[PDB]
């Protein structure tokens, strides 16, 4: 489903950005 | 009377509208405004950065969600709830959701230059404030955001 994939993608980017700023 | 909601909606709406129109809003922000302005400044800096490197992914998602108009926000709300459904909450996720909201808003403006960003901003603010209320409160709300992304 496109909605599950979008959530997976936004979560990946979100956690990446969180980890970046710490 | 819900100041956290009011403040959050103002911050997010202003960002989405600037991104969509390309122009900054020269009208004093409501009560607070000091934290709100710094939050908006932070959102410009980090939100633009998220959008960078992730243009391909964002475009991909916009396409797959097939957002047809300013009012078609139900699918985005579901996606946002789904993102938080692993039980993890952080500012990186939140800024990414808001940044994606700005991405969508820009695209809706190209299709229709008369598009309101408010339904989108209201949908995002609703998820954040309603579903993460106490998490935000504990942290003095937008001060948590400002400090998390604070750089020297
Ligand atoms: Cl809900
Ligand atoms: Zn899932
Ligand atoms: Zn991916
Ligand atoms: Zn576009
Ligand atoms: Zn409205
Ligand atoms: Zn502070």
């Amino acid at each position: 489903r496109p909605e599950i994939w979008a959530a997976q993608e936004l979560r990946r980017i979100g956690d990446e950005f969180n980890a970046y700023y710490r | 009377s819900d100041e956290l909601y009011r403040q959050s909606l103002e911050i997010i709406s202003r960002y989405l509208r600037e991104q969509a129109t390309g122009a900054k809003d020269t009208k004093p922000m409501g009560r607070s405004g000091a934290t709100s302005r710094k939050a908006l400044e932070t959102l410009r800096r980090v939100g633009d950065g998220v959008q960078r490197n992730h243009e391909t992914a964002f475009q991909g998602m916009l396409r797959k969600l097939d957002i047809k108009n300013e009012d078609d926000v139900k699918s985005l709300s579901r996606v946002m709830i789904h993102v938080f459904s692993d039980g993890v909450t952080n500012w990186g996720r939140i800024v990414t959701l808001i940044s994606f909201g700005a991405f969508v808003a820009k695209h809706l403006k190209t299709i229709n230059q008369e598009s309101c960003i408010e339904p989108l901003a209201e949908s995002i603010t609703d998820v954040l404030v309603r579903t993460k209320r106490d998490w935000l409160v504990k942290q003095r709300g937008w001060d948590g955001f400002v400090e998390f992304f604070h750089v020297e």
